[PDB]
């Protein structure tokens, strides 16, 4: 759980 | 205005509820592009890069705010689009898998919708092996409608058995010592004592330089100043544990040095990047790999966000890495110094065990 | 000769219905290394632990799956004109191998043919030693065991039987495709030369149907003895039907092979 991964634009 | 750094303008087609293939991560107080998916008109126009950022997008300023407003803005514009940015500081390989994977239980995976999900004995095209913890990968009979790529874990091959044997260090020919670990939990220190305690029994290996020669370093007894042509053919050729560019010139360190090291009767001792290690074992210098690790947040803390991104890192290069043979819990340091020359005056009176490979 | 291997995976005999003891486990985690005493057995190894279990005698078992990867590098491949490969049927002792294998080369007057075995046997005058046998003598027949070169070697009233690896590239050199007829045992060997094989493995029916066909007993048995998915060697494999159907999908694949590539690893090709 570092943070909300990441995020497809 | 906008910072007054060193700007550019550039622009990028996007039709209607097409993504663009782009990774937008968020960090502090700003916007970082992450990963270029293949496949999208990102990588077609082959402009934008990892690591930069963004100030405002089509005349509409982005500092100061998260991603989910950027991912509305982006989803609801099409036509022409104007960024600005400040810059940065192969060939397919088809494999077919042995194992089962499935993105939505795996809690790891540094995006949702990029999983590629695949059962066992299926066949994939593999466009890059860059980021050598998760690979872009396409499932083969379905390439044209995809659209875009999808990721897959970076498991080098592990066999399910393997054959040992015993081995007894020789006399006067000592095997080297090779430390690895997270960036910052005290390696140089523990070299530096080790390196000035001890003068006479440890060495290093002399590195390859493209820079010039200053007057205070002479011919081969602090560098092994050659022209770039021969570096960049030995690079060709494959000689080299480690290298990276710096400051216009190259570095590195090589194979014969570290023979002539170990060929005379001292340790050599040497600090290594997660990567090196596939080239390092094929060779036959017979490394042995020690791993230094920090313990629990709480007493790290009393050591000395950060402590929680440092855990999380040495987290990764454990549970896809099983070389190396003893791994060291940082403490009091006065105790992990004694813990490490135990370990290694332990190598004279007891044998161990090594793939037999490295001995046929 | 003892053996020392390191395992990889971790394994629990608490719950897994093959064993046929219930009860002789070694259970053991990543990482261990173990102390092979007995492999000659074709699955369930005989291990001792290195570490605490040293001091008693172990003798327990441990599954026989032999190494296989994670990712394997593979290459497309076109079959030649003129150096066709193989074809090698794996089995159940009774589900119709030697039904196909007769009636395959029976009905092809030039298309298919066989390797010749060496045999210890007496020599006789009908069996010219050119045509169909290979006689040779005992001891240089033993000799060649310890080079390695047969695929596989069984026995039978004091004469040991078996098959080159050079007779079959000789057959391979002309036309005519030739079959065999394995034993899982022997895979290793003819999988890591340079001959290229393709496997097809042959399976038996659901109870109903092969009750049909020819009291639960034998049933059960073969039910259970297909579950040999200790091999995944084979490329494919069929499911055995009425028997005057299954050429609609055997000599489809064999005849096949000559249009359309397929996969290799890529070791066979460098």
């Amino acid at each position: 759980s570092s943070r909300v991964p990441d995020l497809l634009v | 205005q906008y910072g007054g750094e060193t700007v550019k303008i550039v622009r990028i087609e996007k039709a209607r509820d097409i993504p663009l293939g782009a990774t937008v991560r968020n960090e502090m107080d700003s916007v970082i592009i992450s990963r270029i998916v293949k496949g999208g008109a990102a990588e077609k126009s082959g402009l934008l890069h990892e690591g930069d950022e963004v100030l405002e997008i089509n005349g509409i300023e982005i500092r100061g705010k998260d991603v989910n407003e950027v991912f509305d803005l982006l989803s609801d514009m099409h036509g022409t689009l104007t960024f600005v940015l400040i810059p940065s500081q192969e060939t397919v390989i088809h494999v077919k898998a042995h194992f089962d994977y499935d993105p939505s239980d795996d809690p790891y995976v540094p995006c949702r919708e990029l999983g590629l999900s695949f059962q066992k004995g299926d066949i994939l095209h593999v466009i890059s092996q860059e980021d050598p913890n998760w690979w872009q990968a396409y499932r083969e009979g379905d390439e044209d409608n995809q659209p875009l790529a999808g990721l897959v874990p970076g498991k080098e091959e592990i066999l399910t058995y393997e054959e040992m044997s015993l081995y007894h260090q020789p006399a006067n020919r000592k095997r080297p010592i090779i430390l690895i670990g997270p960036q910052n939990c005290g390696q140089n220190e523990l070299r530096q004592r080790l390196m000035n305690k001890e003068k006479d029994r440890f060495a290093s290996a002399v590195p390859h330089t493209t820079r010039s020669r200053r007057d205070q370093e002479v011919a081969g007894r602090d560098y092994h100043f050659v022209s770039r042509q021969a570096f960049e053919a030995d690079i060709a050729a494959g000689k080299f544990i480690e290298h990276g560019e710096f400051e216009k010139n190259l570095y590195g360190t090589s194979i014969d040095s570290v023979r002539q090291v170990i060929n005379s009767g001292k340790i050599c001792l040497l600090s290594l990047r997660t990567q090196s290690l596939k080239t390092l074992r094929n060779s036959d210098l017979k490394p042995y790999i020690i791993f230094i690790a920090p313990p629990s947040q709480e007493r790290l803390r009393a050591l000395l966000e950060l402590r929680e991104i440092i855990e999380k890192t040495r987290e990764m290069e454990q549970n896809n890495g099983h070389y190396f043979d003893t791994a060291i819990v940082n403490s009091d340091l006065d105790k992990a110094y004694q813990e490490l020359l135990r370990l290694i005056n332990k190598l004279d009176t007891e044998p161990q065990w090594v793939p037999s490979t490295w001995l046929r």
